[PDB]
């Protein structure tokens, strides 16, 4: 569940939470898969 | 120490247990030269067979 | 949630454009580990064992055998919340705002709500990442009026328990002394059988400006890279400018086994569920946040500062 | 109430420094990322090396006679007996181990041989070498030297100022 | 040594307010009247939902006295410790002793509860001295509801209703 | 596994012979409750709230309103683990013992494991009821060389702060004399608002004997028994009372009552008999067995329990 | 699962021991039912 | 593994592949 996921749908504000601590999550893995040193 | 109840406040427990890694000593030799042998205790013997021109 | 909430679903549709923090260019992937928790502190206990004796050889019949210990050490992280509120316009009242170019009042400084979030969510990003790099809360260029934070909340350059080297104010000025402390603290690092590391190096703009003058065709540069390449087994070396800092220099190793960030996953901005509303068209809405959580083994970093005065 | 929590915080250290493993925390790991020299800890229970045929046995604990020569020490006779550090002609055993929850001690006897770390007297701690032979004191603590065989297989370990630890083998009963 | 122990964790406990101390027996309620005359006994007893309420760093231990600001070098936030006289910035009616947070109703906001009395009736004028404790008489509303209830040999309290400035 | 352990096979088929302990007369069904738990402690707390100020009137408009406390108690409750042995016939050597009207070694004094842990499963329960009666564990009538135990580890009998009555030597004949001290110990007592609950005397052979003659002119229609139950239902709020006899007491009179708001028993649900899985074995015909048993788990308010002592000497 | 039923099949000693124990509850439940005072 | 026999051989080949997969991933 994450807000990248277009078909996640939150029901409440503790989903919604969620869904941006796993957005945050997803952007730092897809800033250091980018990542070239 | 606190005098209160800090246990309550131990939200979270990581334990740090780690992992049987690849031993170092496999970086000091090619993959070509080791060779396993099947054996525990005792000793072997090994035969170099060569060649030469008369 | 979206049909009934608007402000959530403003945050959902505006979030992909808040910048990343640039700390993850301080650490290794494998170096972050995301935990759960808002207050309160995590205990983690790292397990070890160690060998009695030489080991016993197995001959002949044998009952006495060497035996190989355990041994445990507990290590307690520190996590505060902290809170911010702002000012916005109201979603109802947008409207009589929307002009053709933008929207908001420039005469009172009133932005939409999606908007004032993400240049707020921005602020806070970089007050978490100067306190991840100090250790200190604070918005003076001075660095003064420092909130008082819990202890077991350390930070890159105010950990304890490290190497500490200082180049005295007469010396401020010269590369040769600067690097005879730098190699008398890599000297003292101890690094153990984790030594096959890349290694991180901080400096502030002025150091970095020092850095590239001729070695006294070699640069001090290249020879700090060397230097480091010496104990770290000839792996990589990355040196960034941060200016943060201020005549400090920090070193430190990127390994997983040494130096562990372990955040909050609420640690980066968060919407908060309370609006305050009235009969007026500005609301107020507020955004949470967690710090805390960097774990450092003994004797693992190089903090040089170099006095002024 | 700092000058109070300061005298908690001295005297709590005490005690813990007075135990094997106490619940001391702190915010960074200790350095212990080497093979070598990692078992001189004073939390190293048991022995060195065991055998699986030695006789264990479990007293109640009168004070704190861990990594110490006990001896029998009788009460009123309300309550059963314990063992206390000691040594001499009332040595019984030796202390290897304690739970503290329920304050019990693991005894090896004096008749089963062992091998390990045991306390030693802070007086010729730089005069122990291997090979020396010693004695327990009145307080469980191993001496340079009677009617005990104990052999020092290494010099001294200081954990502490006033704690030194040497790996002896206590045979038995002497002549 | 476990004896010293002991009686040092009494000392430090009975100066704080909701100490962790277990027991071997379960205590029996045996009335609903006077069960709120206890140090443990946080905020006001008439509050109102529109109450202005701030929170600080600690200094000392504030809790149910007046409350003073007061400034470092510099280095350091400002922060609330024991005080009174012209100093008096509010009453502090809470403390938080994991975060060190004191929590502080300012003396623009009036307040009524129970707060610590020096070592007095119904009626009576009462003034908070330099340690932040309440004494009989004065630029502050200060009147007392009750007479002093004493929890141990050195602390007293006493219900007070403050009303601002005199 | 019963194809492949016959001891365990031997105990299921056995389990069902061994006595009930008779620790469960003392107690309301609703008092015992099991805790899965074998060494360590059990923390409980209980939560209360307290009144502020007066309530407060509603009318008209009004933003301050009286407040409502609350508090807790945190109460540590200490289990131990113990364990017993005992040799036995190992199960291929029976044949070479089964006589024709017994089975084993009357000469050496060996069983068959059936009957073995039958006998010592029966003696750890009397050990455990003992336990849960007087608090202390001892294999000696005199009481001496007790086991040392952990605190909050307490009986019915040394359970502190409890109310405690002593009859002197000179009365110890006195039935007077044993009534009033058992008058001024109920009034002593404290239920609170639980005091409308049934009640529960234990007392020794010798004053259960005492109890049964006629009350004293010596007149009829009416026994120091009813007295004390009379005497007893004026404080519990005219509930039952129940009278039992034991004789592991002695000289002691003991009433509580049978609420689990006062008094409650959370035993681990392994403090039974229970046999362990080790089973020594060698190259003779003897074999050894260990038994393990968890004590500990009785939470009772302070002064809700009257204890008399008739001093002899 | 107990050893009063005896269609019960243990798999191991933990099971057992389980057993054993729903057995003394069992037990103890059924001579509070049948007590009488 | 039916016995501890073919249990140590599985050991044995785990141990076998996992020094291959490390060669294999090795790059110096």
């Amino acid at each position: 569940a994450s807000l990248l996921d277009s078909n996640f749908v939150p029901i409440n504000f503790t989903e919604f939470v969620q869904a941006i601590s796993n957005t945050y999550k997803q952007r730092r893995i897809q800033f250091y898969e980018n990542l070239k040193r | 120490m606190e005098l209160f109840d800090e246990n309550y406040y131990a939200k979270a427990v990581a334990n740090i247990i780690g992992e049987v890694k690849d031993p170092i000593m496999y970086k000091w030799f090619s993959p070509d030269q080791i060779e396993d042998v099947d054996l525990q205790m005792g000793y072997q013997k090994t035969v170099k067979w060569d060649a030469f021109l008369n | 949630l979206f049909d009934e909430n608007y402000y959530a679903k403003a945050v959902a549709n505006i979030i992909g454009e808040v910048k990343d923090p640039i700390m993850y260019k301080w650490f290794s992937p494998d170096q972050i580990e995301d935990v759960d928790l808002q207050m309160g502190y995590q205990k983690t206990v790292k397990w070890d064992a160690f060998l009695n004796a030489n080991p016993t050889t197995i001959a002949n019949e044998v009952n006495t055998i060497s035996t190989i210990g355990f041994s445990s050490e507990v290590v307690r992280l520190n996590y505060l919340k902290l809170q911010y509120k702002f000012r916005h316009l109201k979603q109802t009242s947008e409207k009589f705002y929307t002009s053709d170019s933008y929207i908001g009042d420039i005469n009172n400084n009133l932005l939409p709500f999606a908007q004032a979030y993400k240049l707020a969510s921005s602020e806070i990003i970089k007050l978490i990442n100067h306190f991840v790099l100090t250790g200190t809360v604070s918005i003076q260029k001075d660095g003064k009026n420092q909130k008082r934070l819990l202890p077991n909340m350390y930070g890159l350059l105010n950990m304890p328990e490290q190497i500490k080297e200082e180049v005295a104010s007469g010396d401020k000025d010269k590369m040769d002394k600067i690097f005879e402390k730098i190699e008398a603290g890599l000297s003292k690092l101890e690094l153990g059988d984790e030594f096959s590391t890349p290694m991180m190096v901080i400096v502030d703009p002025a150091t970095s400006l020092k850095l590239v003058k001729p070695y006294a065709c070699e640069k001090w540069e290249d020879v700090l890279i060397q230097t480091i390449k010496a104990i770290n087994n000839r792996e990589d070396v990355y040196i960034e400018t941060s200016n943060l800092l201020k005549h400090k220099i920090l070193i430190y190793p990127l390994n997983s086994e040494l130096i562990k960030f372990k955040p909050s996953k609420y640690m980066l901005p968060t919407p908060n569920e309370q609006v305050d509303k009235d009969s007026t068209d500005v609301a107020h809405s507020y955004i949470d946040f967690v710090l805390g959580g960097l774990l450092a083994t003994r004797k693992t970093i190089l903090q040089v500062n170099i006095k002024q005065s | 109430i700092t000058k109070i929590k300061q005298e908690f915080d001295k005297k709590v250290a005490e005690i813990q420094a007075l135990m094997k493993n106490p619940q001391q925390d702190s915010g960074l790991l200790s350095n212990s990322i080497d093979f070598r020299d990692q078992n001189l800890i004073f939390s190293n229970s048991g022995g060195v090396c065991t055998s699986s045929k030695d006789k264990i046995e479990n007293y109640p604990a009168k004070g704190y006679p861990y990594k110490r020569g006990v001896k029998l020490s009788f009460g009123d006779g309300t309550t059963e007996l314990e063992v206390e550090a000691g040594g001499g002609d009332d040595l019984y055993g030796v202390c290897s181990d304690i739970d503290e929850f329920s304050g019990m001690a693991t005894v090896i006897p004096i008749t089963n041989n062992f091998t390990g770390y045991l306390t030693l007297k802070k007086d010729g701690q730089n005069g122990v070498n291997p090979g020396d032979k010693l004695n327990f004191n009145q307080h469980g603590e191993l001496e340079k030297v009677k009617s005990v065989n104990a052999i020092a297989l290494s010099k001294a370990h200081k954990l502490t100022e006033d704690l030194f630890i040497v790996l002896a083998s206590v045979f038995g009963n002497r002549a």
